[PDB]
C-alpha cells in the first residue's frame, strides 16, 4: 500500500502544478490583453495628436498664402492710384 | 501525428510570455503544463538533461519538447485523490492535504500550496472535497 500512495502523493503534486500554471496563464494573457487594448487609446491619441498639429500647420500656411495674395492686389490698388494720378495730369 | 498550424499558434503564444526569444529551464516546466500538461519535476529533468550541456529552450526544440513528452486523466487524479479520503467519503482534510504535499512527496512550496489552497479556501470547512479541485485543476 505504501509505494501507490507515493505515486499518489506526486501524482497530486504534478497535477497541482498544472493549475497553478494555467491559473497564471489567465492572469498574463488578461494582463497583455489589458495593457494592449490600453496601448491601442495610448498610440490611436498619438495618431490625433499629428492630426491636430497638421490642422495647425493648415491655419498657419493658409494666413501666410492668404496674406501673401493680398500683397499682390495691395500693388494693384496703388499703382491704379498713381495712374489715376497720371491721367489727372493730362 | 504533425502538429497544427493551430497548436503551433497556441504554443508560440504560451512560449512567448515568458524579451529573451528562448525559455530558461526553469520556466519550462511552467510552460508545458500552462499548454495542458501535468508532469512531475522528475519528468522534467529527464527531458532537460536531454537537451542540455546551452542551458535555454527556444521555440522549435520546445515544440520538439511538446513533441517529446504528450498524454495518452480525470480518473488518475481521482484514484490519485481516493488515496487522501482516508474515509473513502470522497473527502478529505484540508490540513491533512497541506501536511502530505509540504512534507512528503514533491515537496510544494508555502506559496504553490497557499495558491493551490487559495480558491480552496472558499471550500475549507477544516476539511474539503475533492471534487472542487478535481474540476479546477482539468480546466485550462
Amino acid at each position: 500500500g505504501s509505494r501507490h500512495r507515493l505515486w499518489a502523493v506526486i501524482t497530486v503534486q504534478a497535477y497541482a502544478r498544472g493549475m497553478i500554471a494555467r491559473r497564471l496563464h489567465r492572469r498574463l494573457r488578461v494582463e497583455y490583453q489589458r495593457r494592449l487594448e490600453a496601448e491601442r487609446m495610448r498610440l490611436a491619441e498619438e495618431e490625433k495628436l499629428r492630426k491636430e498639429m497638421s490642422a495647425k500647420k493648415a491655419k498657419e500656411e493658409a494666413e501666410r498664402k492668404h496674406q501673401e495674395r493680398l500683397a499682390q492686389l495691395a500693388r494693384e490698388d496703388a499703382e491704379r492710384e498713381l495712374k489715376e494720378k497720371e491721367e489727372a495730369r493730362r | 501525428d504533425q502538429l497544427t498550424e493551430e497548436q503551433i499558434a497556441e504554443f508560440k503564444e504560451a512560449f512567448s510570455l515568458f524579451g529573451d526569444g528562448t525559455i530558461t529551464t526553469k520556466e519550462l516546466g511552467t510552460v508545458m503544463r500552462s499548454l495542458g500538461q501535468n508532469p512531475t519535476e522528475a519528468e522534467l529533468q529527464d527531458m532537460i538533461n536531454e537537451v542540455d550541456a546551452n542551458g535555454t529552450i527556444d521555440f522549435p526544440e520546445f515544440l520538439t519538447m511538446m513533441a517529446r513528452k504528450m498524454k495518452d486523466s480525470e480518473e488518475e487524479i481521482r484514484e490519485a485523490f481516493r488515496v487522501f479520503d482516508k474515509d473513502g467519503n470522497g473527502y478529505i482534510s484540508a490540513a491533512e492535504l497541506r501536511h502530505v504535499m509540504t512534507n512528503l512527496g514533491e515537496k510544494l512550496t508555502d506559496e504553490e500550496v497557499d495558491e493551490m489552497i487559495r480558491e480552496a479556501d472558499i471550500d475549507g470547512d477544516g476539511q474539503v472535497n475533492y471534487e472542487e479541485f478535481v474540476q479546477m485543476m482539468t480546466a485550462k
